[PDB]
């Protein structure tokens, strides 16, 4: 439960909003339960004064406790309901900041090692779960608490031997019920998680290949398999089930015997009264009405579990060591970028030992590199490098004559503006999407860039308030190609990295992709990495790679005319 | 707006459990007598003791009915979340079952019309969002007409201003829950499209925090995750300050109702107020039964309250699953034709048009011919109907025109039988069984051992055998998580050339495959070609020249036809495809 310690101690924030929300729930339950036993004692205490004794009860004092505690017990409800829901936005807002804020540092390497499709569905889910803690966990189980400890406290001035066998029976089944039956259900409900994604890995399988199994036959017997899953998965919910039926009909019959025991016991006498009266009712009505408090506690321990599993996942995601540290000096970007890489790795190397030794290339500013690889050999690791993804365990980076790790993160990422090959379409208007790169750009510049680039076709609904993204409109390749570059021409960095930037598009695109770099990106350096040969012509000094390793270098006309690896890619095969 | 007919669908498919849901509704009416009998045990002992200072130990008999009738009571509760669970597992499992069935037979064709990940939910996690409609919701709208009308019913006799007190704020309340509920509506739909972008805010910025990095807007996302929290929390705060009224009208209700019977039996007992009894003293146990009942007037409308969430999520849940199964969809008829023998089949198509389940053409019209023992290839752009070619050549699609196989034509082709006389090799291979052995032997189940080993060294992979660590008999687990892409590719391969068959579909295997895996796919494959009538969609558009003909199509029709010799210097559509494959390395 150590878990849950990191996530607690961001309650000091708005730690005066979580106390009222208990302490309203606190309040609420308790007028529940002095509306009901005034009412008793009220109703019994009338009685036994009788018509002859109207002058002398004084009936108005209780008339007025009864409409005080009815009208805090529903102004009650609705206060703590709104204070419970209004802070739980509060410390979700918090925790959304938190897991954000410590992910950032740790985005390339840390968190891509999962699947990042899967796991970041399970981050949002976790930082939900951990947002429960405060309304499903703490509130039912701390307001529960302190209403035993008042009605105890309380009904202990009239009798100590009735206010604490109805308080210890009250506070037996909150610290001996919500745990007992945790354990009880722990078993199939371990049970229940493996048979529920052993049956959804079944059917994946059985819907994947659809395919494969009717024309081999198998479609019925796999189906067969998959229902007698479901089976064994249904047993296991009744058996969740038939747990809850007798959480609840135990609950009936404590509350059962906190009554009864209340009727037997306090009808010998409460504060040595022979006849206790009137206080006989008052102590069987609190019993009848306390019980209330103690309705949310089972289900509040059920969460826990839960709530403390999601913050083991969220805690050994957050607190993994950072790849990368960068210095702090605000040295002053300077343009004109002379990269120069010497002795470093390009691809991940295979069991076959590609390349011990890194390769060596010298990009003065102003050049344009183009990179040719083995399509399906190996992935391209030259970006993450250069973009302080990881540090570069063999060889260095020189950006303009000082190393790469010598820059502040502000001033590197000023350096270098990269088109990414898996380009990232946020959920957001157009202009957000694009003053991404340039925070600063007037909203005349971002139209400018957009007709320039030719993405004219984003401009005529609603101009740049466009929603663009998960609940807008879809981009497809190409017409998304041209928003990485456009950002990337908004950002205005010295040294540009180019990914496969025409990859996956159509020779019409593709040809207008090549003619935007060597137009608009004449003097930025570009260091590009294809897998293919349209336009290199172009390119200064291309680079031809054969298992991680420069063999050919040199112009696309100089290296054509000798014979060599790239004539061969040039003629086919 | 579809509620109406959407809750019609929810509550016909209930006749399944129709028994569980009639003992759940009685289950609810025996209880409400309980909680009666309680009260009014409970009034008459506390009025003994109080009025005529009766000892308890002359009450057994009251006390043991008041512990009879709380046994009971629990006995009912216990009995009724048993039979409650019932109800919702009988829907759950016709249900799912008959969209498993409506799923299967609409074959393979319908089922890639959506990723896996989404039939998931379909099929396991909305089926599920309707157990407790009716496990709880249904039989609690029950108990929320029973109960209440039996204290009514068992208060009035005693004493009618107190049965008129709780009857009287049976119509106030829905009144004032629809005057605030139209209210808390208008919030709604002026902050839909709000909540809705803000909702998905989060997962977008974390799903894009490696674009973020690299443009060092990490620091500018923090205030914008900030700037939309606050904007969330209180456009939704709106919303809850209007729903949590709704809440607040039944609690004041069930708290003016215990404070106004307490005042009126209080008063009456002292002489303030006259009325209410007939015409007879107002006893301590009239009080007491309309004090203890008071509260259990109102709890099962607080309980259909917490169930309400139960609803709509339910609606929600049939929102996706009735337009799933009255989807117009056909399917390919299914002769009764036997093929005429297990020999290669002359496959040839006069004018075809394969339409998909929905009735949308893939394929326009074609003119072809395989003779027997003749291996085509199709190649093309994406998206131009090759894939479609060979799915309808499998049955999975629905075709009108003549596609006739061997001289019987396909829609008049017993679908069990055909089947046995074709093998085929799919892009992105599925292996649905358990172990690699019994997911090779899956195309023919009673293969001998010395065949077995011969299909696994024609496919080469027996060669990879030993880098597993149990070998044949490995368990290949989730998505052939263990088998690399171009191992389990060629696990595929293996259990086509196990059984010897009429017509080989190759639909472009060997194309995400590693550079190894690649050669020995297509070696063992084009072999395996050779031999029986096949038909290889493939993007490679090299080393075709001992492939007797390509079929080359653009939008769903073939272009050109030829031997690769011929096209190759032709100039056609082929050259400029196979220009396009040189281009890029
Ligand atoms: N079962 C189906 N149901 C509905 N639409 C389909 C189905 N199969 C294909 N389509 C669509 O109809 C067209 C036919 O495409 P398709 O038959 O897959 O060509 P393709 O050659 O297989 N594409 P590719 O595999 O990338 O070369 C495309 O626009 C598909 O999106
Ligand atoms: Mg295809």
């Amino acid at each position: 439960m150590r878990a849950l310690l990191p996530y607690l101690a961001l309650y000091k924030r708005h730690k005066w909003m979580l106390s009222l929300g208990i302490v309203l729930a606190i309040v609420t339950l308790l007028a529940s339960i002095g509306l009901l036993t005034l009412s008793g004692w009220f109703l019994s205490a009338s009685a036994v004064a009788g018509v002859a004794g109207l002058y002398s009860f004084n009936y108005m004092l209780p008339a007025a406790g009864v409409r005080g505690a009815a009208i805090t017990r529903t102004a009650g409800r609705y206060f703590e309901r709104l204070v419970s829901a209004d802070a739980t936005f509060r410390v979700l807002q918090h925790l959304r900041i938190y897991t954000f804020s410590k992910l950032l540092p740790l985005s390339p390497a840390g968190l891509a090692r999962y699947r990042q499709g899967e796991l970041l569905n399970r981050v949002v889910a976790d930082v939900d779960t951990l947002d429960h803690l405060y309304l499903r966990v703490i509130s039912p189980l701390v307001g529960a608490f302190v209403v035993i400890m008042v009605v105890t406290i309380g009904l202990s001035f009239l009798d100590f031997t009735l206010a604490f066998t109805l308080g210890g029976i009250m506070l037996l089944t909150l610290f001996l019920m919500p745990p007992l039956f945790y354990r009880a259900g722990k078993s199939t409900g371990q049970n229940l998680t493996h048979l529920r994604g052993q049956y959804r890995q079944q059917l994946t399988a059985w819907l994947q290949g659809q395919a494969e199994l009717t024309i081999f036959g198998a479609s019925d017997r796999y189906r067969t398999q998959l229902e007698n899953t479901e089976i064994q998965w249904l047993e296991a919910q009744r058996r969740q089930s038939e747990l809850t039926a007798l959480s609840q009909a135990i609950m009936l019959l404590i509350g059962a015997l906190a009554v009864i025991l209340m009727l037997w016991m306090a009808s010998g006498g409460v504060g040595g009264n022979a006849q206790p009266g009137a206080l006989i009712a008052l102590f069987v009505f609190c019993a009848l009405a306390a019980f209330e408090a103690l309705a949310p506690v089972t289900g509040a321990f059920q969460h826990l579990g839960q709530v403390i599993a999601s913050a083991v996942r969220i805690s050994d995601l957050t607190d993994q060591k950072p790849e990368v540290t960068f210095p702090d000096t605000q040295t002053r970007v300077a343009d004109r970028v002379s990269l120069t890489l010497r002795d470093v790795q390009f691809t991940y190397p295979e069991q076959s030992q590609q390349a011990l030794k890194g390769i060596s290339l010298q990009v003065n500013a102003g050049e344009h590199i183009a990179i040719l690889g083995r399509t399906g050999c190996g992935k391209s690791t030259l970006l993450q490098q250069l973009t302080r993804a990881w540090d570069p365990q063999q060889g260095e980076i020189l950006l303009n004559d000082s190393p790469i790790a010598s820059l502040n993160e502000a001033a590197l990422r000023q350096t270098i503006s990269v088109v990414p090959q898996r380009v990232h379409l946020f959920s957001a208007t157009l202009r957000d999407n694009l003053l991404l790169a340039s925070p600063g750009s007037s909203d005349e510049a971002l139209s400018e860039i957009l007709r320039r680039v030719g993405l004219e076709k984003l401009l005529e609904d609603a101009g740049l308030n466009s929603w663009l993204g998960e609940g807008g409109r879809q981009l497809s390749g190409g017409e998304l190609r041209r928003l990485a570059i456009a950002r990337a021409l908004l950002h205005d960095a010295p040294l540009v990295l180019l990914d496969e930037p025409t990859e996956g598009l159509d020779a019409t695109t593709e040809s207008q992709i090549l003619e935007l770099l060597a137009e608009m990106m004449r003097e930025k350096t570009v260091l590009m990495v294809t897998h293919r040969l349209r336009g290199l012509s172009r390119f200064q000094q291309i680079i031809v790679m054969d298992n991680g390793q420069i063999i050919e270098q040199g112009t696309h006309a100089e290296l054509l005319a000798r014979q060599g690896r790239y004539y061969q890619f040039k003629q086919g095969l | 707006s579809r509620q109406k007919e959407l809750t019609r669908w929810l509550k016909q498919q209930s006749v399944i459990s129709q028994r569980w849901l009639n003992i759940s509704r009685l289950l609810g009416f025996v209880s409400g007598i309980l909680i009666i009998a309680q009260a009014w045990f409970m009034a008459r002992i506390l009025q003994h003791m109080i009025m005529e200072n009766i000892p308890r130990e002359a009450l057994l008999l009251p006390f043991t009915l008041l512990v009879l009738t709380f046994v009971l009571r629990a006995w009912v509760v216990w009995l009724r979340e048993r039979v409650g669970y019932h109800a919702g597992q009988h829907i759950r499992f016709a249900i799912r079952r008959q969209v498993l069935d409506r799923l299967q037979q609409a074959g393979p064709a319908w089922i890639q019309g959506k990723p896996a990940g989404s039939w998931a939910t379909l099929v396991l996690e909305q089926i599920d969002d309707m157990h407790d409609y009716y496990a709880r919701y249904l039989p609690q709208m029950a108990l929320a007409v029973s109960v209440p009308l039996l204290i009514v019913v068992a208060i009035f006799p005693s004493n009618w201003a107190a049965a008129l007190i709780l009857l009287g704020t049976a119509p106030l309340i829905p009144l004032f829950m629809a005057l605030v509920g139209m209210g808390a509506a208008d919030a709604n739909r002026r902050n839909f499209l709000a909540l809705a972008r803000l909702s998905g805010h989060f997962l977008d910025r974390l799903r894009g925090m490696e674009t973020l990095r690299i443009f060092g807007r990490g620091e500018a996302e923090i205030e914008s995750i900030r700037s939309a929290s606050e904007d969330f929390r209180q456009r939704t705060m709106e919303v809850l300050r209007l729903a949590f009224l709704s809440s607040g009208i039944l609690e004041f209700f069930t708290s003016l109702s215990i404070a106004l019977v307490a005042v009126y039996f209080g008063f009456s007992y002292l002489g303030e107020l006259d009325f209410g009894h007939y015409d007879t003293g107002v006893t301590l146990a009239a009080g007491f039964l309309a004090l203890i009942l008071a509260p259990e007037f109102f709890q099962p409308l607080r309980d259909l309250g917490t169930f309400y969430h139960a609803k709509a999520q339910a609606v929600g849940a049939a929102d996706s699953l009735k337009t799933f199964m009255e989807t117009p969809l056909a399917h390919p008829q299914r002769g009764e034709a036997e093929l005429a023998s297990t020999d290669p089949v002359t496959i040839e198509a006069e004018e075809l048009f394969i339409t998909s389940p929905e009735g949308k053409t893939l394929a326009g019209p074609l003119n072809f011919t395989l003779p027997a023992g003749q291996r085509a290839v199709l190649v093309g752009r994406s998206g131009s109907g090759k894939s479609s070619l060979l799915n309808a050549l499998s049955g999975f699609l629905s075709y009108q025109g003549s596609l006739r196989i061997n001289g019987i034509e396909l829609r008049d082709l017993s679908p069990e039988s055909w089947r046995k006389h074709l093998s085929w090799v799919g892009q992105n291979p599925q292996l649905p069984a358990a172990t690699l052995r019994d997911n090779v032997l899956l195309a023919r189940p009673d293969a001998s051992e010395q065949e077995l080993q011969a299909a696994l060294d024609n496919a080469w992979v027996s060669e990879f055998l030993p880098l597993l660590p149990q070998g044949v008999d490995t368990p290949v687990g989730d998505q052939a998580a263990r088998l690399s892409v171009g191992q389990a590719q060629r696990v595929a391969v293996a259990r086509a050339l196990l059984n010897p068959c009429s017509l080989l579909l190759l639909d472009e295997p060997a194309a995400s495959l590693d550079a190894h895996s690649e050669q020995r796919v297509m070696e063992a494959l084009n072999a395996a070609s050779l031999r029986q009538t096949t038909l290889m969609v493939t993007h490679q558009l090299e080393d075709l020249a001992d492939w007797d003909v390509i079929w080359v199509m653009q939008d769903g029709r073939i272009i050109e036809q030829g031997r690769y010799a011929e096209l190759s210097v032709a100039g056609g559509p082929f050259a400029t495809l196979l220009a396009h494959r040189q281009e890029e390395i």
